[PDB]
C-alpha cells in the first residue's frame, strides 16, 4: 500500500525507464489525448440543409 | 535515463520543478556502490595482519620455532581471533555507512553553498553575454534568455548535486573508517590477544 | 478483508554453508596429525 501511494504521488522507488508509467503517463494521456479529442470533436458534426 | 527518471518523478502535476525522488535514488545507489571498497580494504588489512604475524613468528620469534606445537597453537589461536573479529569489523563498518543514510543533513553548509553557486551561475552567464561587445540590432529586450533547455539545465544541476554529495560522502568515509578500523580491528585485537592467550 | 527457483537457490546457499564445517574438520585432522 505504501509503494502504491508513493507511485500515485510520483515518489515510486523504481522508475520504469522502458516506457512511460505512473503519474507522468497519466498526465501525458490526460493532456494529449484529451486535447486531441476536444479538437477533433465537430461542434456541429452532421447536418442536412434540405 | 536521467530525463526519463525526472519525467516519471514529475507526477501528475506539470513539470515545473526539479524532482527529489530521482536524486535520492541516485545518491543512495552511489553510496551503496561504495560498500565493495570497504570489504576490499578489510580483506587487505586482514591479509597484511596475517603476513605480519607470519613474519614475526618466522624471524622475530625464532625461539617459538623451537616448539612446533606451541607455534601451531599460537597460529591457530591468532587465526581464530581474526576470524571472530572480522564479522565485528564488518558490522561496525556497515552500521557506520548506514548511519549517514538513515539521517540526512540537509542543513549542511556545503549544500547551501552549492545551491547558491548554481543559482548564481545563470546570473553570471547572463552578465557575460550582456557584457561582450554590445550593439541594425540596437533593440532592447534581448531574446538571448530563451525558454528551452530547461530539462538540460535541470539534468546538469542534478548531476552536479550528485557529484558534490558523492565527494562529501567519500571524504567523510575516508576520514571516519580509518579511526574505527584502528580502534576495533587493531587496538582491541592487540589488547585481547594477551588476555586470550593467558 | 479479502487477503520453486527461490526455494532451490536458498537450499543451495544453505548447503554451501558446509564449507565452514569442512574447514573445521580439516583443521582438527591437521592438529591431530601434528601430534604424531
Amino acid at each position: 500500500a505504501t509503494e502504491y501511494c508513493n507511485t500515485i504521488e510520483g515518489t515510486a522507488k523504481y522508475i520504469e525507464t522502458s516506457e512511460l508509467c505512473g503519474g507522468a503517463r497519466i498526465c501525458y494521456i490526460f493532456h494529449e489525448t484529451f486535447g486531441r479529442t476536444l479538437e477533433s470533436v465537430d461542434p456541429l458534426g452532421g447536418l442536412n440543409t434540405i | 535515463d536521467i530525463l526519463t527518471a525526472i519525467r516519471n518523478a514529475t507526477g501528475p502535476r506539470p513539470a515545473l520543478f526539479v524532482p527529489e525522488v530521482s536524486f535520492e535514488l541516485l545518491v543512495k545507489r552511489q553510496i551503496k556502490r561504495l560498500e565493495e571498497p570497504s570489504l576490499r580494504c578489510v580483506e587487505l588489512v586482514h591479509e597484511e595482519m596475517q603476513r605480519i604475524i607470519q613474519h614475526c613468528s618466522n624471524y622475530s620469534t625464532q625461539e617459538l620455532l623451537r616448539f612446533p606445537k606451541l607455534h601451531d597453537a599460537i597460529v591457530e589461536v591468532v587465526t581464530c581471533l581474526l576470524r571472530k573479529r572480522l564479522p565485528v569489523t564488518n558490522e561496525m563498518v556497515h552500521n557506520l555507512v548506514a548511519i549517514e543514510l538513515a539521517y540526512i543533513n540537509t542543513k549542511h553548509p556545503d549544500f547551501a553553498d552549492a545551491c547558491g553557486l548554481m543559482n548564481n551561475n545563470i546570473e553570471e552567464q547572463r552578465r557575460n553575454r550582456l557584457a561582450r561587445e554590445l550593439p541594425l540590432l540596437d533593440v532592447p529586450v534581448p531574446v538571448a534568455r530563451k525558454l528551452s533547455a530547461r530539462e538540460q539545465r535541470d539534468c546538469e544541476v542534478i548531476e552536479r548535486l550528485i557529484k558534490s554529495y558523492f565527494l562529501i560522502v567519500r571524504k567523510n568515509i575516508q576520514d571516519s573508517v580509518p579511526k574505527a578500523v584502528m580502534h576495533f580491528l587493531v587496538n582491541h585485537v592487540k589488547d585481547t590477544l594477551q588476555s586470550e592467550l593467558v | 478483508g479479502q487477503l520453486e527457483d527461490m526455494a532451490q537457490r536458498r537450499k543451495e546457499a544453505a548447503d554451501m554453508l558446509k564449507a565452514l564445517q569442512g574447514a573445521s574438520q580439516i583443521i582438527a585432522e591437521i592438529r591431530e596429525t601434528h601430534l604424531w
